[PDB]
RNA sequence: GUAAGUUUAGAUUAUAGCCAAAAGAGGGCUCUUCUGGAACGGAAAAAACCUUUAAUAGUGAAUAAUUAACAACA
């Protein structure tokens, strides 16, 4: 029930990300307003999507624009390193 | 005797649900954009652009 | 999925603005859905000591 | 587009037999499950109006086949 | 196209029964959304905080008293002023200390 | 203009809309396409958590690996004793779900569980409404009970 | 004055569509009753009341055997609008001794004598 | 003509259930509300009141 | 179809009811006679009308009663 970077602490997650990408040879990321509700109240949504050649990799929920595309990044992280929440249970049936 | 050794020492007091999960969701948990579909170059109603 | 913690509850319980246009409408008809939308009975997640409702306009 | 009384007694047309403490569970965590259960009781609602207009042997639904116990 | 929901805004529903006629399969993936469909960010001109303090301008009488602090606070959140007002030492002091955490 | 043939008018036709069903012969041959591809996707292992639901004593329990469930009243079970779960009615991944009419078969699915506690419940009052209540006039209500954790969801691919 | 009433000979003689629409010959009638309560005796004259707890009928919606003979039918008439009368069914024939722990009875009301849990195919 | 009439009604009523034979045959218990007159006069009577339509 | 009934021995309390629905009798009361009732659900609140075999734990399920009903000619 741990979250990856609840016991790993990175700063300025874009930065990893654009270094990450390069090694696979792929482009940086394009950051774009997916979605949008109540802007100009002190209580504003927002989603932002990463987008990679005009293809979505991540997409992230936000107070503010800067907030909720820091959280894209961690999204895609998390894929990329296949730690996400829905992957495989851990094993523990081996009795040896 | 029995009965002590199958227990653990959790205070017997009211248990608020039967049901723990720590992974509710598989899929993704339900927000308020789920189920409604987008919009050419994302314009909220009514918008001239 | 694979959301902060903070983030998803943020993203769950935000409030909606929402359109209706009442030309011609029979105003009881438009309360009905205004109403719906106001105690936020439209969400799964809906509790009466959670504060879910929306915004609503009507021109 | 689903109206209650339509939703659930469709899914029971179609021996399905799940409660509705464990449906709400499944709207409100696994969204695209519960969608495809909805597609299957309007299919299911469509299927009943077909028979009902259409009158005289006619085949049935693919849908609306009943496994029979014994 | 048998689906009889659209498949553009959660996910293409594709249902089958298999040969024997005792099990339904689902095939659910998730549709993502088209770059046409999204705008670009405004990178020209921000902490939450921020927003905060220039919706709560303080600009006559310094810091206002109760009463039109309220007001103005009522207006920005959009609730009544009833919230915002304090509660005696008898409700404070029942309040629970650790209230249980469930995850 | 043919015969029963009414001009366009608000009462004319139904509000209704009548849809077309595709057609059964070209349907079955999609149905066996779609079953295909899902056996091969569960063939090559390509899924992450699996979650079921489950019909156990008289309640249904939607259910995940690692979960803690509680039953109230004895089962007859040692302490750290493996079962096997054998009411199935739903088992479902993030792409994939598969629905029994109103069971799975036996091959398809198996879920396992173990006993972690066995225990009672806290004390329940009981007070019957009556003229002349007194305070003495009280039950208290204990109940045998038991805790599970879930251990494993698995597939096989036999659709 | 509330008194016991006696119903006219006439309703209980069925007519040629009655057989059509319930599906009964009026030859080779059948033996044995199903009867269930599906009302309340509250509120309703004492006769009824012991009637009811001669038949066994004392918890509804439980079926209860009986005979199909005069003497049965005369006590059934008097209590007809609380109970739901069936005509049992015996497609598999009767239970013997081999038998006798696998019955189980349908809504239909047919008895039969084999219970698998399995699906038909 | 207005005994005529009664004539007609009572053949072509399309209602399958009719108060004489509910009363008589006592279906639902309905004795137990009603009074002796009502098996003869069959609801057409009602006090000092005649019902014209009643069939 | 069904499980009570008589005899022997011992023992108090009670001896003013209430409302609904029938049939009468003195003319709205007043008596006499047969039936029913005393919700935690329903009829707006609701002793007396209607649904309701006892009483226990459960984040299961199928049902009962259920104040509303759809101004001319012909």
């Amino acid at each position: 029930g741990k979250e990856l970077f609840e016991m790993w602490t990175v700063v300025n997650p874009m930065g990893l990300l654009v270094e990450e990408l390069k090694k696979r040879n792929i482009s940086a990321p394009e950051s774009r307003l997916t979605r949008q509700s109540g802007s100009t109240t002190a209580l504003p949504l927002y989603f932002v999507g990463l987008y990679c050649d005009r293809k979505l990799i991540a997409e992230g929920p936000g107070e503010t624009v800067l907030v909720a595309e820091e959280e894209a990044a961690r999204v895609a992280l998390r894929k990329l390193y296949g730690f996400t929440e829905n992957r495989r249970p851990w094993d523990y049936s081996k009795p040896k | 005797v029995q009965k002590l050794a199958d227990q653990s020492g959790l205070d017997v007091i009211r248990i608020r649900k039967p049901f723990h999960t720590d992974n509710p969701s598989i899929q993704g948990q339900w927000h308020p954009f789920t189920n409604k579909r987008t919009a050419l170059h994302g314009l909220r109603p009514r918008e001239l652009r | 999925s694979s959301f902060s913690r903070a983030p998803q509850q943020w993203a769950t319980f935000a409030r909606m603005w929402y359109l209706l246009d009442g030309k011609m409408q029979p105003p009881g008809k438009l309360a009905v859905i205004a109403s719906n939308k106001l105690q936020g009975l439209n969400k799964p997640v809906y509790h009466q000591l959670s504060d879910c409702g929306d915004h609503v306009v009507i021109i | 587009g689903l109206k209650y009384p339509a939703f659930i007694v469709n899914l029971i047309k179609c021996q399905v037999e799940l409660n509705r403490k464990v449906l709400v569970d499944l709207a409100i965590y696994e969204p695209k499950t519960f969608k495809s259960l909805a597609a299957l009781a309007k299919r299911r609602q469509q299927e009943g109006f077909a028979a009902a207009l259409g009158d005289g042997k006619e085949p049935e639904g693919i849908f609306s086949r009943v496994v029979q116990y014994h | 196209t048998y689906s009889s929901l659209p498949d553009d805004y959660n996910c293409q529903v594709d249902l089958a029964l298999t040969a024997d006629g005792r099990t339904i399969v689902c095939y659910h993936p998730s549709v993502d959304i088209p770059y046409e469909h999204t705008k670009p960010i405004p990178q020209p001109d921000e902490t939450h905080e921020q927003i905060l303090k220039a919706k709560l301008e303080v600009r006559k009488s310094k810091q206002l008293e109760q009463g039109p602090m309220i007001e103005q606070l009522s207006k920005v959140f959009y609730t009544t002023k009833h919230r915002w007002y304090p509660h005696g030492q008898y409700h404070n002091r029942r309040k629970k200390l650790n209230p249980p955490r469930d995850r | 203009y043919p015969q029963g043939y009414v001009p366009k008018t608000s009462l004319s036709s139904p509000p209704w809309q009548e849809v077309v069903l595709p057609d059964p012969v070209e349907e079955t041959r999609h149905h066996a396409e779609v079953v295909k591809r899902v056996n091969e996707l569960i063939a090559t292992g390509q899924y992450g958590r699996l979650f079921a639901v489950v019909h156990f004593a008289s309640h249904q329990w939607k259910v995940t690996a690692e979960d803690l469930i509680l039953i109230e009243n004895e089962l007859d079970i040692k302490c750290g004793e493996r079962i096997r779960l054998e009411k199935v009615l739903l088992v479902g991944a993030d792409n994939f779900t598969l629905l029994g009419k109103p069971l799975l078969r036996k091959e398809l699915v198996r879920v396992e569980a173990t006993v972690i506690e066995k225990t009672e419940s806290w004390p329940k009052i009981n007070m019957k409404f009556r003229k002349r209540k007194n305070f003495r006039k009280k039950k208290i209500i204990v109940n045998p009970q038991t805790i599970l954790r879930i251990n494993t969801i698995e597939i096989a691919p036999r659709l | 004055k509330f008194t016991k009433s006696r119903i006219p000979d006439k309703v209980f003689q069925p007519k040629p569509e009655d057989h059509e629409k319930y599906g009964g010959d009026p030859q080779n009638p059948h033996k044995l009753h199903i009867v269930t309560r599906i009302r309340s005796t509250k509120r309703r004259p004492y006769w009824e009341k012991d009637t009811i707890k001669m038949l066994g009928l004392q918890k509804a919606h439980s079926p209860q055997i009986h005979k199909n003979i005069p003497s049965v039918n005369a006590k059934l008439k008097v209590v007809k609008h609380l109970i739901r009368i069936q005509p049992l069914k015996l497609p598999q024939g009767l239970p013997t001794e081999e038998t006798m722990s696998s019955t189980c009875l349908k809504s239909t009301g047919e008895l039969v004598v084999q219970w698998h849990l399995k699906p038909v195919e | 003509r207005m005994h005529q009439n009664q004539r007609e009604r009572e053949l072509n009523n399309q209602n399958p259930w009719t108060f004489e034979h509910i009363a008589t045959a006592n279906m639902f218990g309905i004795r137990k509300f009603l009074s002796p007159y009502d098996l003869t006069q069959k609801g057409r009577y009602w006090g000092k009141f005649y019902m014209p339509k009643r069939v």
